[PDB]
């Protein structure tokens, strides 16, 4: 999924291939991210464009997560919300129609993985003070 | 084996939402005058570039009528027009009581023009002078309880604002460019019979948008894009009488329009430094005002507009009338060339009519023969409602020429029945709206969601 | 390279010093990065002072490194660009004209650092699912 | 004289323009150099150099 | 004065004012609550007001 190399492109050159198939060149297509009274307009495009980035990095970092790329955790996944084949998901559709299927649940997912992160935290505490 | 949840940063996902656009020019247009063109001072330069990207497969459905983008253009254009009028201001007379007489040259007379004497304010505010402008006809009412043809009063004055253009300024349509912001991207349709809504498949994404020219424009079309290969006719309702129907040509067809010579502009000083320009005398000779139009090019192009339209219609008759009268500002063609503003009767373009009998015209055995159309010269401009449309326009110096390559039209079909299988379009006016959404369909702003979730057997290590 | 202490001249404290001898205080230094229509002027230079900051944070991020200060990694170095000896450049010149020299081979190495840490997060994967 | 032209306008009798010195500070990311050297012919190497 | 008697906290005020056009002066009439109007002169001139 890295085959590319020469990307200027962003995000918007791997759209239409199917998940599996996009799952590198993460490096690239985020960076495209930060890259008279008219000034006033001129401005607020810049500042809004910020905050936009900071809000979605603090979703990032208040469950405990870095190297922004790919995030595994360890919350099970409720099969009540799909209860479909993973390799089926995974290899015949792209991201596109993915988000219109699992658009309905992410509050849910949010929440369970800041418990989670609260809990292993603490447990970290206790493992210490026995050294 | 068992499944967990990974979040992933770097999805691609679009979605609908407004947002503002980017001005920019190229770099050619930043080295002159300040406000030669607004775009000098008001925008940054940027390059024309990258390269178009054509997507793998992808499904869109775009909506030529549902799009902020066109109604933006339309408030920066006029909020830049309001904004380009405050540093340039007259508030002086100009409203005195005109008297006035037949207008007479040093070779014969005109009847378009008045010569009307003034009684202005010197540069001291002790005194008035005399002094003399000529006007145009249509500019000029007689306000008067009787018949009083001694006394008349320019037209502008029933409201206000009279101000006065920059002498140094010009309104040449200079292609401007339209970016986004970081976040967001640009799509582009490129379905060629793409009908103007729905599914499009040979989507391509753009960062930064191509040229679009910011003419004024009524009934016909003047420069701007080319179709592809044939004949586009975009509408909505069609069975509704109310809306406007987009007719795209693939000619261009050629059009000339001119006037003739003029002395010069008198420069005539008002209180403190309020330089004004009028038209003076006129030499030698007196003519029109006229535009002209190849005739054989218009003539299959015509053609070419009724078997295309016959798609939508099974065994009607295509009919061409004129507009629905209304002052000149309703019926006749207004454009600008050269900073002067014509109105045109466009009579001897839309009478005839199309049964599918279809009459290839050759050969070209004499392309001499054209088409010519009359025309009028005015100087109070009422542009748009709530821009300060009050402009009074300075004359130039000499003859002037205009040349344009007339890509499209806007017709609107009359509401007959009573079996009416002569279904006639008259020619319509619009909101400037209308015509930038013609130039604007193309084009899409959609916002980015780089974070997305989905399953997976991977696992954390505790 | 820590004696000072006494820092708020941020990294011009240390400028004509050799690179080896500037190996520290980069903590101090970096802290100095961020602490009518003039309002205008007066806002747009905090606002373009953000923007310069996140996206050298970013240049970081991407290719996976934290602990601003220093960041090795596993890339070679390609000798073609140099062919000098490390310690007469590391102990007789300064990061001034360090710079001069380097600064035309920049974009190359950005773009193998990038594909280094793609090579690197993948193959976590395999090694992380077979536990 | 003035009116040849225009704009006669007239200054407050509640202001002042007496020279109040005026400090230039930088935004954060920039920085100031000074160059101390009392020969300095106009132009090249100074090597007293300051920051500010 | 009004149509149905008179009133003592009004008074009626005959204009000089300006046409639309810069040339002309014409005739006026408004009212105005009298504690809005300042008897403007040097002496006892009850026929000169001022806003
Ligand atoms: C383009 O050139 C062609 C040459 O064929 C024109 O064809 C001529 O068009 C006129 C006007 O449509 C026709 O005369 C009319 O005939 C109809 C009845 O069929 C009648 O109701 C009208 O009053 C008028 O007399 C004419 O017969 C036809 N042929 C020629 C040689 O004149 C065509 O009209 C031109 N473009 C336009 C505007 O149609
Ligand atoms: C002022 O008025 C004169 C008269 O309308 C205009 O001069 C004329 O310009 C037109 C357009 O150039 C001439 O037609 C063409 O001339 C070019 C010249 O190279 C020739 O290449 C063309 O095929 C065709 O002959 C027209 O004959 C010409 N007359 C003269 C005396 O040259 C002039 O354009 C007007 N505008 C200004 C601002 O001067
Ligand atoms: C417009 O009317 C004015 C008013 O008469 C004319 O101005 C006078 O022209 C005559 C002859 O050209 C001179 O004797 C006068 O001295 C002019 N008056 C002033 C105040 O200069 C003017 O000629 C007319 N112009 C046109 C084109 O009709
Ligand atoms: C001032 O404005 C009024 C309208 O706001 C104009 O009055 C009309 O005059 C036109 C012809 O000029 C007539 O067709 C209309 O019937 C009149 N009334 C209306 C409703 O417009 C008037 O012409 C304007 N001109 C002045 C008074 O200088
Ligand atoms: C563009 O094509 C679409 C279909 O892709 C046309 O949609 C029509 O929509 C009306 C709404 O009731 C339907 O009743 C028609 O049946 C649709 N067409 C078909 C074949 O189903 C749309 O009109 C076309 N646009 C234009 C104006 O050409
Ligand atoms: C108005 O301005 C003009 C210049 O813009 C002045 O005209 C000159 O007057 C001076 C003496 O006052 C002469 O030396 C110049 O030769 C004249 N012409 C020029 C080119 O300046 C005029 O004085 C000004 N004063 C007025 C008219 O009130
Ligand atoms: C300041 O000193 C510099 C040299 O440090 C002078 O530079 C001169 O530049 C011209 C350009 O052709 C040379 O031809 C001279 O030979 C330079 N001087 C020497 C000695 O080489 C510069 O002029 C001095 N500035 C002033 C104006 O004092
Ligand atoms: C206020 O005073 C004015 C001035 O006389 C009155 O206006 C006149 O009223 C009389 C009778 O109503 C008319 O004959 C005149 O034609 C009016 N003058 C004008 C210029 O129209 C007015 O009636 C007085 N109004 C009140 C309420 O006192
Ligand atoms: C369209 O989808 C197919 C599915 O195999 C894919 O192979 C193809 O590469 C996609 N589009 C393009 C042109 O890549
Ligand atoms: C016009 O201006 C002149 C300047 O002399 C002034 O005398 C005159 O009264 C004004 N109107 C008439 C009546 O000419
Ligand atoms: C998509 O658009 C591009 C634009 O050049 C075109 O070249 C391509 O042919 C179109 N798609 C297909 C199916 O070829
Ligand atoms: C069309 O382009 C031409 C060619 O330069 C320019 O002359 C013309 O002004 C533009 N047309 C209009 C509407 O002015
Ligand atoms: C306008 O078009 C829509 C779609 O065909 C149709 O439902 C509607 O009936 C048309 N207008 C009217 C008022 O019929
Ligand atoms: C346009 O409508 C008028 C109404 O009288 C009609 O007389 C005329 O013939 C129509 N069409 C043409 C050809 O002008
Ligand atoms: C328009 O032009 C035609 C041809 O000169 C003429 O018959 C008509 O009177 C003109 N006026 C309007 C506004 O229709
Ligand atoms: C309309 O077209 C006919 C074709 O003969 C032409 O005679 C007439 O001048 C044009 N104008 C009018 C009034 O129809
Ligand atoms: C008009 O179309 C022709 C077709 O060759 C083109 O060469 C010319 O540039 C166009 N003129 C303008 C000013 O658009
Ligand atoms: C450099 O400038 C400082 C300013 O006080 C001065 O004290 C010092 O003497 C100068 N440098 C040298 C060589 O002493
Ligand atoms: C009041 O206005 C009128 C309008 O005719 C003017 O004639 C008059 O002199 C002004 N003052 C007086 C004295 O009425």
């Amino acid at each position: 999924a890295v085959g590319i190399g020469a990307v200027f492109l962003g995000f918007l050159g791997a759209a239409g291939s199917t998940m599996g198939a996009a799952s590198m060149t993460l490096t690239v297509q985020a960076r495209n991210l930060l890259s008279t009274v008219w000034g006033i307009k001129q401005l607020q495009a810049r500042v809004l464009a910020v905050e936009r980035y900071l809000r979605d990095q603090q979703l990032l970092g208040i469950w405990g997560c870095s190297g922004k790329l790919i995030c595994c955790t360890n919350v099970p996944w409720n099969s009540s919300w799909s209860n479909r084949n993973l390799s089926e998901i995974w290899d015949n559709m792209t991201w596109l129609q993915w988000d219109k299927e699992i658009s309905n649940y992410t509050q849910i997912i949010y929440g369970l993985l800041e418990e989670s992160q609260n809990q292993q935290e603490k447990n970290e505490q206790d493992l210490l003070a026995l050294d | 084996e068992n499944l967990w949840v990974t979040v992933y940063y770097g999805v691609p996902v679009w979605k609908e939402a407004k947002t503002t656009l980017f001005c920019a020019s190229d770099a050619r247009a930043y080295e002159k005058e300040v406000h030669n063109v607004w775009a000098t001072h008001a925008c940054v330069p940027t390059d024309p570039s990258p390269q178009e990207l054509v997507l793998g497969n992808v499904t869109e459905n775009f909506n030529m009528w549902k799009n902020d983008m066109v109604d933006q253009m339309h408030e920066d254009i006029i909020s830049l027009w309001d904004q380009s009028l405050k540093p340039c201001v007259k508030l002086t007379p100009l409203c005195v009581t005109l008297i006035c007489s037949d207008a007479t040259v040093k070779t014969g007379t005109v009847e378009e023009m008045k010569n009307c004497s003034f009684n202005t304010t010197t540069e001291i505010r002790d005194k008035e002078k005399k002094e003399y402008a000529l006007f145009y006809k249509p500019d000029i009412v007689p306000l008067s309880e009787t018949n009083n043809t001694s006394e008349y009063r320019l037209i502008n004055c029933n409201t206000s604002c009279v101000t006065q253009a920059c002498p140094k300024v010009t309104f040449e349509p200079i292609p401007i460019h339209y970016c986004a912001p970081a976040g967001y991207a640009i799509l582009k349709c490129n379905d060629e019979t793409f009908n103007g809504t729905g599914p499009c498949s040979n989507v391509s994404t753009v960062q930064c948008t191509h040229g679009i020219r910011p003419v004024v424009s009524t009934q016909l079309l003047l420069n701007g894009s080319l179709a592809e290969k044939e004949i586009v006719i975009r509408s909505e309702n069609l069975t509704n009488n109310a809306k406007i129907i987009i007719v795209h040509l693939h000619t261009p067809v050629e059009i000339v329009c001119t006037r003739p010579n003029n002395n010069t502009r008198k420069s005539v000083r008002i209180g403190p430094g309020q330089t004004f320009y009028a038209t003076g005398d006129i030499i030698g000779d007196i003519k029109q005002a006229h535009c002209n139009i190849s005739e054989e090019k218009w003539n299959d192009t015509l053609q070419k507009v009724g078997i295309e339209l016959q798609k939508h219609f099974p065994n009607k008759t295509i009919k061409y009338n004129q507009s629905a009268g209304g002052d000149m500002e309703i019926t006749t063609h207004s454009f600008n060339c050269g900073g002067e503003f014509f109105y045109c009767n466009t009579s001897n373009l839309f009478n005839g009519t199309y049964n599918g009998t279809y009459i290839s015209t050759n050969s070209s055995a004499n392309s001499t023969s054209t088409i010519t159309l009359q025309c009028r010269i005015k100087q109070i401009i009422n542009m748009w409602q709530g821009v300060g449309r009050c402009m009074y326009a300075p004359p130039i110096a000499g003859n002037i020429t205009c040349r344009s390559n007339i890509t499209g039209l806007l017709l609107t079909r009359d509401g007959g029945t009573n079996s009416n299988e002569t279904e006639t379009f008259r020619p319509a006016g619009g909101d400037m709206r209308d015509n930038w959404r013609s130039e604007l369909y193309k084009y899409k702003v959609v916002k980015i969601e780089p974070l997305g979730v989905a399953p997976t057997r991977c696992k954390r290590r505790v």
